[PDB]
RNA sequence: CAGCCAGGAUGUUGGCUUAGAAGCAGCCAUCAUUUAAAGAAAGCGUAAUAGCUCACUGGUCGAGUCGGCCUGCGCGGAAGA
């Protein structure tokens, strides 16, 4: 129930330690063995999954962090302690981009795994390691190689198998007033929403029907009361995608003759991402007549050019959604990921 | 300073007994007695009270105005009384009064029994309302604070014990 | 008292779709358990609910369970009532273990 | 013009038939029906003309219906079809886009039935120009 | 002077290469009547109608009050076995 956000942070990989050059007196002993050991290997920033949070402000509040430099070698052949690896917790579904090779090292799907984004450097070599008789005086110093300069660009994509997008006040936010437990601030006035809402559906024994929401817009690059354009970002990861159509508005846009435009904003972004499956399910039938409804549904579905099976339920009153629940659940069990 | 020079008027029926630096405001609604640092002398003039400092100490008017201020609380408390109202916001929050023991249900693992002081009377007009009545503003303020300190209103939803006049701010932080 | 609780537990589990119910009698074979009842669970969510169900009727029936095992893993889980011990198991996971050999 | 009960006003014009994309059903939702546009809203507007947006107040206390009185249209919608340009400035102040004159817009501002600030006439003739000259116009006083 | 009791408005939801903006990251002149005073502007801050306060004016007690600098002597800066 709070405003979405995303940003990027500046993280510098830990650089390796430096070799140590040291000579020592002992009591009345002028000349002794070379003193000074290795340095400290640089830190390794890690990415931990976050299931028990959804916040991203911890990236604007703290933008620059430095992994501790590997401590220089000390006397008495004391090597430098490895810099502690700082773990940056990240919410699930954050694809990472780099300045340069703008390809993702790996998408974050499960909870409880760690991914390396910047390996630490290499420790230096002290003069003790360089003991020899060719020089007969080990005093040269070998500095540690700096860690890799990786810059992270973070965008969040929510994990949900089913997502809601549709016309204003058409029931996209009302869809969660179903058997789901989430209750976003939904009504019957323009756009009903600013923040995406997520809800779960318990069916039977580990079968899940997490529902995603996005606030759509009008005719693409247009808006009614300042609603943003870049809200398709949280979508585009749903294996099953549903769409709602405004039915008999008091003064709103006409029937499916306007839905020819609705085809466009799916492919507007780049390509609709290989034309993910789309089912045209209707809503708000409780205030209409079913005997009046079949002639519209026979006309709405076919005027656009869609001939597949159309689902006709009233999500406003939360009745008849069960057959969708079984059928969609049937889709996953009959079509796993491959 | 100018507060000390401002006279305070006492209504009829409230006796003032001066025995040096101890002053009694016994009247219609109880008995109150306080002591000073001896830095202010009170003058028994006509039906009002005036205050003044003495030479030798630098504080002077600073504490002189206080004695006028504190006595203002006592005179009203013995003829009108101070009323403090507190309300419970949230599900599972219950308050009740039995004798001089105040019982509260704030989601803890056990009901909390709070003992009131000598000069405070508390009542519950409804299930989620507490009203405090007393003769001294000093005691009623601490008791009202003491009830508030148990479940201080957390900003996010305001669930807890709050003052009636105090307003709680609801803010959206830690998005999602 | 054993027969009464045996009836009390077999009825409750069947009320929430508990299939493949077999009541064993290990009297004499072993000196730890009096009666043995076995159950089948399809997957993790509902078998935990069965464990949640039986433990909360036990608290409402007076008898306090003295030990449970299933934590962060629903392949096996046990709820104990003293004389009678219930074993709710996954169907796929049971076949690795024995059935009516205890 | 008394108190709370949240007077609201939303219109874009009276010529058409209450379109949603510009305003929507936001013309009242606390006891005001949306279908009342063709019974009392179109009671005196249809008798004269439909070419000017008009503000409306709700004034509903406990009744199913409404008890307001219509008033004058705003002073900015009169610069489209009766005085000049229909779109606007374009460039705000890079040059002088539009032009107005004293001879223009003298009787149009007097068509207001009852919306006055004082009884003086010449005081209000230079009050109507407040809307103008704020968008990069020229005065021909 | 600060308190307390009231006002805080009219074009005006100011139009504008304004994707919504009715005071707010853009946009401009920064003007124009009624009045005792009120800004196309002070803010906590909603997708906005919004909720409320303030810049100034009036009344109330009535004689001091308002906000800048120099300077001796004082406090913090000043934690180790």
């Amino acid at each position: 129930m709070k405003f979405v956000d995303e940003a990027s942070i500046l993280v510098v990989a830990g650089d390796g330690g430096n070799g140590c050059v040291s000579f020592r007196r002992e009591k009345y002993i002028p000349k002794g063995g070379p003193d000074g050991g290795d340095g400290g290997d640089g830190g390794d920033v890690w990415m931990e999954a976050d299931e028990n949070l959804n916040t991203l402000i911890d990236y604007r509040f703290e933008k620059s962090f430095r992994a501790e430099r590997g401590q220089n070698g000390a006397s008495r052949d004391c090597t430098g302690k490895r810099g502690k690896d700082v773990t940056i917790k990240v919410p699930v579904g954050t694809r990472v981009i780099d300045q340069g090779t703008g390809e993702t090292m790996g998408d974050m799907t499960k909870h409880g795994q760690r991914l390396l984004v910047a390996k630490g450097g290499w420790h230096g070599l002290g003069n003790t390691r360089f003991k020899s008789s060719v020089n007969r005086t080990p005093r040269q110093k070998t500095n540690g190689t700096p860690g890799d300069k990786r810059e992270l660009l973070l965008e969040l994509m929510l994990l949900a198998d089913v997502g809601m997008l549709g016309m204003p006040n058409a029931g996209k936010s009302t869809f969660i007033r179903a058997v789901s437990a989430a209750k976003p601030k939904v009504a019957d006035y323009p756009f009903t929403t600013l923040v995406p809402s997520l809800g779960v559906v318990r069916m039977d024994n580990e079968k899940s029907f997490v529902v995603a929401d996005i606030p759509g817009l009008i005719e693409g690059a247009a808006e009614g009361a300042g609603l943003g354009i870049r809200f398709l970002k949280h979508l585009e990861r749903c294996r099953v995608l549903l769409h709602l159509i405004d039915i008999d508005p008091i003064d709103g846009t006409d029937p499916v003759e306007n839905a020819r435009i609705i085809i466009s904003e799916l492919e507007k972004y780049s390509q609709d991402l290989a034309t993910k499956p789309r089912w045209l399910v209707f809503n708000k039938i409780d205030l209409l007549d079913k005997v009046e409804a079949e002639e519209k549904a026979k006309a709405i579905a076919e005027a656009l050019g869609w001939e597949d099976k159309y689902y006709l339920i009233s999500a406003a009153s939360g009745l008849g959604v069960k057959d969708l629940c079984w059928d969609v659940m049937t889709f996953i069990i009959e079509n796993p990921v491959v | 300073s100018r507060v000390a020079k401002a006279p305070v008027v006492v209504p009829a029926g409230v006796d003032v007994k001066i025995n040096g630096q101890v002053i009694t405001i016994k009247g219609k609604n109880g008995e109150l007695t306080r002591t000073l640092n001896d830095a202010v002398e009170v003058k028994h003039a006509d039906n009002t009270l005036t205050f003044g400092p003495r030479d030798g100490y630098a504080d002077g008017w600073a504490q002189a105005g206080t004695a006028r201020a504190l006595l203002n609380s006592m005179v009203i408390g013995v003829t009108e009384g101070f009323t403090k109202k507190l309300q419970l916001v949230g599900v599972g929050y219950r308050a009740a009064v039995k004798g001089n023991v105040i019982n509260l249900s704030l989601g803890f693992s056990h009901p909390v029994d709070h003992q009131l002081p000598a000069g405070i009377t508390a009542e519950c007009p409804t299930q989620t309302e507490i009203v405090l009545k007393g003769a001294d503003k000093q005691v009623i303020g601490q008791v009202a604070a003491d009830l508030r300190a148990y479940r201080r209103p957390e900003p996010y939803k305001g669930k807890g014990v709050r003052y009636a006049d105090e307003v709680v701010r609801t803010k959206e932080a830690k998005k999602k | 008292q054993g027969k009464a609780l045996q009836d009390f537990v077999i009825d409750k589990i069947d009320d929430l779709k508990g299939q493949d119910i077999i009541a064993l009698d290990v009297q004499g074979k072993s000196s730890i358990t009096d009666c043995m009842i076995i159950c089948t669970g399809t997957s993790s969510r509902h078998v935990m609910s069965i464990a949640d169900h039986v433990v909360q009727e036990s608290r409402a029936a007076g008898l306090l369970p003295l030990g449970v095992e299933g934590e962060n893993s629903a392949d096996w889980i046990v709820v104990d009532l003293g004389d009678v011990i219930v074993h709710v198991m996954q169907e796929e996971s049971r076949r690795l273990y024995e059935l009516e050999k205890l | 013009a008394k108190k709370v009960q949240a007077y609201v006003k939303l219109q874009v014009a009276a010529g058409m038939a209450n379109p949603s994309p510009p305003v929507g059903p936001a013309l009242g939702q606390q006891g005001v029906n949306i279908m009342e546009f063709c019974k009392a809203f179109n009671a005196k507007t249809d008798s004269i003309e439909k070419g000017l947006p008009i503000p409306v107040v709700i004034t509903v206390y406990a009744d199913r219906s409404f008890t307001f009185v219509t008033k004058t249209p705003p002073a900015a919608v009169l610069l489209k079809k009766a005085a000049g340009i229909k779109s606007g400035s374009g460039k705000p102040n890079k040059d002088k886009v539009g032009k107005i004159s004293r001879a223009q817009l003298q009787e149009i501002a007097q068509t207001k039935a009852a919306d006055m600030t004082g009884a003086d006439i010449e005081a209000m003739t230079r009050s109507i120009e407040g809307t103008a000259r704020s968008m990069g116009l020229v005065v021909e006083d």
